[PDB]
């Protein structure tokens, strides 16, 4: 009559690493490292994302001709442009401090887009008709942004014009607009007339001024002028008022948004759904049990500590010695 | 392994055994088979699952967005947020890395230390009525059945 | 006759987790985790802060009326601002470079205030008595900044002016001034008269340039005018000239300083008494003893990793099972 | 424990030694009493003192000023500064977290290690002067005064 | 030490013994000396190879530049890189300096355990053949030759 | 007839601490702090550095006379300036955004020096031999840099120039310039006439414009006229335009580079050896075996974690305890 003590053992392969020795097959193990997705753009938190598809974040707020469907965005958790995000200024120029406004736009809880200076009288004595390029086309007809107004000139005169706007919306606004720079000064006047003129956004947080900064220099995508885009959050109650002699893309419509958090923006060309998900990335929503993950160092949400990791496994059982 | 009972005096796991981690295997007269010692088996479960949920449970995170977006002209911060990328990846890389490597050292151990001393568990109660063969085994010096096999794994085996 | 060998036990209630189990009573513990204060704001190293009450830095540095006990400001550890810190720029504008001039006077070993541009006969034929205004408010009376001189019009003539000030303090000097920018030029030149003026600042290491911004703007707490603050830290032995043909709001103090090193700005309505610290925070001074904290994620000084943790307690003694 | 005395072969604690954390309890015709092993507890104490204090001494600080302040037009350097922020109280708060777990079961073990050491010191000078009661403790076949007792506590027990 | 083995009941190390970490060291009618256990020796080696391997592998930097440079007007973000500096270099710092300490401890435990485990092994085979001088040595109620010597060694010592 | 089964010992020193306790002496350990070093600066992977010696980068790129040797200047993996490195803008003025240009150049795979707009006829009807400082002096001579070319007046006239230059290099072109500030308007007028110039440098990625900033400042290494100095990285198939009534320091030779990656500038005054390096730092080579090293913070390449620790020695072998 014998009794014996032993330990558990069954047809497991699981192997764990351990500091003395690699690859111990063990009976139980737990995987620590989240190294798998679902190749799909999910909604953050509850809240799905917003798709630029062929435009980029310039093209959307600024009103490119591209970006049509666009004029409806509303919510969103985090911002998606994909390889084909590529309808931005097409009228040439810098969008100052660009990367600011992505980052700040990132998440957004309400937003709406509203007639902040209405094209149909609201510019008096000056040519509002007139301000369409080719470079942006729309259906092969010359166009323009859809938010901002080119004026340009009545007849032969281009009077001083003054226009505030008070922020009465309950919420903060965006607005944007832009200062032409024509390349010489044959079209700096026959556009605007007074060649010396300039532009004044002022706000009771703002005030820098401009002047056309003509120059001679390369045409890009059609033009050899020159559009540099502004942007501002203009608080409530806060009033904004621009005034000029020219050289002034006026705001058209301006955005009354409620910013709750900040996200970013994810660039995949990867298919979104309505899955939901606590952390994102660009290949795919990434699950948030596990306290590593490996499937992308940029993430947005509550994430897994991203790792060169390709192996944690966690040893639970004991060490696996079967044979009969 | 550290504490020798594991593919040590005890080089070999029982397949036969299925219903826990450390347990018996008996044979006298009356019929053989294995039975999981319940007690040390469910406190070894609570530990292990104590210690996963340990390594997941205490990894805080906040709602983070970690890429950035810097101009040509803001190469320096943008090498700094680098910095800080693959500083912090560095950290958790080395350290994951090494907090299994280190605790799976100490679940092998732990397994080990388990089944030795649930085998001294069983000397002590034998004492002299029983003669050890080295493989984790003891011969009775007397008849023991099945109740006399129950007493010993429920800890009651008598006058020793 | 029998002898048995076993260990310790008592009364204590201290609890500890450990990886296999938690709360295990144990009968010897100790703490690795600072989580009390003394909800008062102490000298950091021997050196008491310095206290804005109801200022801020701006207001504090550029002499706004209700700073004057602030005009003696000497030595301080860091900065301590208050939920009534409201008294800055009494007159609308934007003070250039504000978070960094913050975060350099953060430690200052010496500080003198002396007056580097004298009013009384240093601006001759200008007029260096009316620069007062309603917003800077003195007691029911209209006043102005104690640091800045806001030179006007000598009756009907504005002069170019051209003063220089060379650093023999035998350390560094800051040098305070404004750009004044009227709403129109109306009061561009009842002011300054020449309505096409300019302020430029030159110094061994500095030479921005200035010409009013005139635009219409938003009136706050009074004016639609506005007043930029700007500063600059002038090596000793360098030069710096001040010389315009108006909308210069000249500096008539300076501050002759020392820093040594760089802390920050503790912004707490906590009480300041004669206690030190070697680490100190918002909600009061912390030990520095143990490894952590969870007191405040903002510290200054050498302090413990702050940490989201509540309890982080060792055991030292073994598990308590009395029993009798 | 990991050794199996602590609340284990020798499943309660003394409340009656006070002198020491491992120790002694006989009973023999001349009276009884604990009497706490000196050279273990000492030696444990400063194991554990020297433990703490590495904890605590190799947490290097310098003079610092965590906040920053900046204006509504760097909120990417903000949230840099925050990602920093969060970064290492990230870090610091999984590694103290589990510094403390981890060091907390090594403190049991290493005192159930010192209890187990301590019983095996005894057993190895009785032999087979005396009988094992599963229970950490020792009954002499044989009178054993209190000299004797002490003969054993001070590791000096004759012929076995 | 843990396992009480090393400087333990076994307080003296072998400068006789030159051809590994722990073994044996006889003495009979025929001669004496020493011949370390190849088998614990070479184990040991591989994990203490490996084991510093770990810390040494696991370890992953990229190609970085660590100095930045920022002007006079950009105190804020330079302090922001210092915090960077200072607070990896900090992690690094009580990492590094904990991660040995600790690692250490285990190095020297696994040690004392491998030799428990060599005098656990032989205290097996003789049995009651052999009496034991609470040291480490054994000494045969018989006689043993070489051969026999041998067989202790290699693991095949008889009847017990 | 014995055996005792026993452990090693010999005469090793070697001490390890451990949580328990310290200067444990032990038969065998390992070194995973790397703290020596060989005091050279070697090629960082098979690529040596670029030695400025008495030169600084300014001074280098822009064609400081001192800086001569370095008109050759080719491949390097990291940039060496000296405690020496002195000789940089010989002529007073910023150079704008210097920090982001050192660091953007850190590390150069191809590098060739052409001239861009070549002295000898390229600027027609305009000074080209005048621009000759003593501040930056050629032997005894006055001169200035030989990158740059300063365009002054023809006898008493300065018309508007405008040259262009489109990047065919097949590569990135780095294009510096220089925009003079004159301290007055005498000065101003004596050397480019138009006393309202101005200077535009156009880009399909680039637009700012100039004007010369006449004021008062205190004369450095000689005088009180200031020159800003500008940069560009000119993509592929793009071009700048240059034009200008006054105040242009006209770029003469450019740089023809490709950028691979980036490193930092070394600052030491160690020697410089043909040996080689995974990991550099200013007191010299650092090995890259082991996981921490504590030779300096500031280091360049795949590098050791740095630690103040001064001693993480490891315990390979048991503790030593001999005595025969
Ligand atoms: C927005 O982006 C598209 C896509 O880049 C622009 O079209 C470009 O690419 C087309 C090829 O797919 C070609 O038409 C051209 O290469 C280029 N556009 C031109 C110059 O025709 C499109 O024009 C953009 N739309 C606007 C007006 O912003
Ligand atoms: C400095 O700050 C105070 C406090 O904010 C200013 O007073 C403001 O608040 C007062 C209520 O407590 C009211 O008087 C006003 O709301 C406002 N000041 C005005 C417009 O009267 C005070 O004016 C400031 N002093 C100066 C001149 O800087
Ligand atoms: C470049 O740097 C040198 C070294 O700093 C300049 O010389 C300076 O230092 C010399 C002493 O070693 C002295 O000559 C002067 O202090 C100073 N130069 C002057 C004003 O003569 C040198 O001039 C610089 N060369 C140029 C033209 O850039
Ligand atoms: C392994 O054994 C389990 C029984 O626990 C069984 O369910 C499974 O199908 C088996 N798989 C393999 C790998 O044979
Ligand atoms: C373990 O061995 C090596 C690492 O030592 C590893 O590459 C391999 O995948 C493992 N082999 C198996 C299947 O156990
Ligand atoms: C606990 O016991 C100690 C004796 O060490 C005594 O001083 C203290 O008052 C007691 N307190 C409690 C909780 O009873
Ligand atoms: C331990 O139990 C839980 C955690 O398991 C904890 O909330 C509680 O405070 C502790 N209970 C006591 C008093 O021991
Ligand atoms: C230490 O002993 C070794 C033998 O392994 C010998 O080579 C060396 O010279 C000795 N050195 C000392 C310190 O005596
Ligand atoms: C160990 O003792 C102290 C630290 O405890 C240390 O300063 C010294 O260098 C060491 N002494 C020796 C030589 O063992």
């Amino acid at each position: 009559d014998t009794i014996c003590i032993g330990y558990h053992a069954n047809n497991s392969t699981d192997t764990v690493d351990t500091v003395l020795e690699k690859n111990v097959t063990v009976t139980h193990s737990v995987n620590l490292l989240e190294d798998n997705h679902n190749g799909k753009l999910c909604k953050l938190n509850g809240i799905a994302p917003l798709q630029l598809g062929k435009c980029n974040v310039a093209g959307w707020l600024l009103g490119n001709p591209e970006c049509d469907l666009l004029l409806t965005a509303n919510s969103w958790s985090y911002i998606i442009e994909t390889s084909n995000s590529e309808n931005g200024t097409c009228y040439p120029g810098e969008f100052i401090d660009y990367e600011e406004l992505r980052e700040q736009l990132s998440s957004v809880s309400s937003f709406e887009r509203f007639e902040i200076f209405p094209k149909a009288s609201s510019w008096p004595n000056h040519e509002t008709t007139k301000g369409v390029t080719a470079a942006c086309s729309y259906f092969g007809a010359s166009s323009f942004y859809r938010n901002l107004l080119w004026i340009t000139k009545k007849g032969t005169s281009y009077p001083k014009l003054s226009k505030s706007y008070t922020n009465n919306k309950g919420k903060e606004v965006l607005v944007l607009w832009g200062v032409h720079h024509p390349p010489t000064t044959s079209e700096q006047q026959t556009l605007y007339q007074n060649t010396d003129a300039y532009v004044s956004v002022g706000s009771s947080k703002y005030n820098r001024r401009f002047t056309p900064e003509i120059a001679a220099r390369p045409k890009v995508r059609g033009q050899a002028g020159r559009m540099n885009y502004y942007w501002t959050l203009l608080d409530q109650g806060d009033t904004i008022t621009f005034e000029a002699t020219g050289n002034l893309i006026a705001p058209w419509y301006a955005f009354a948004l409620n910013k709750g958090s900040d996200s970013g923006i994810i660039t995949s060309d990867a298919p979104v759904h309505n899955c939901d998900t606590k952390c994102q990335t660009p290949h795919g929503a990434i699950n948030s049990t596990l306290p590593f993950q490996n499937v992308h160092p940029i993430t947005i949400g509550e994430c897994p500590k991203y790792v060169k990791s390709t192996k944690l496994r966690m040893a639970t059982g004991l060490r696996n010695i079967p044979s009969i | 392994g550290l504490f020798g009972a594991m593919a040590g005096f005890i080089e070999g796991g029982w397949t036969g055994m299925i219903d826990g981690w450390y347990g018996y295997h008996h044979q006298n007269e009356q019929g053989s088979g294995y039975a999981a010692d319940q007690k040390s088996t469910q406190n070894a479960i609570d530990g292990i699952t104590n210690k996963v949920n340990s390594i997941i449970e205490k990894m805080n995170t906040q709602f983070t967005a970690v890429g950035k977006e810097f101009n040509n002209l803001e190469r320096r911060i943008e090498n700094l947020n680098k910095k800080v990328d693959d500083g912090f990846l560095d950290v958790w890389t080395y350290n994951a890395e090494l907090l299994v490597l280190l605790e799976n050292e100490r679940t092998l151990d732990f397994h080990d230390s388990n089944v030795r001393n649930l085998y001294e568990k069983v000397k002590s109660q034998l004492r002299n009525n029983a003669k050890e063969i080295g493989n984790g085994c003891f011969e009775f010096y007397h008849k023991c059945d099945d109740e006399c096999m129950e007493s010993v794994k429920n800890g009651t085996y008598d006058y020793p």
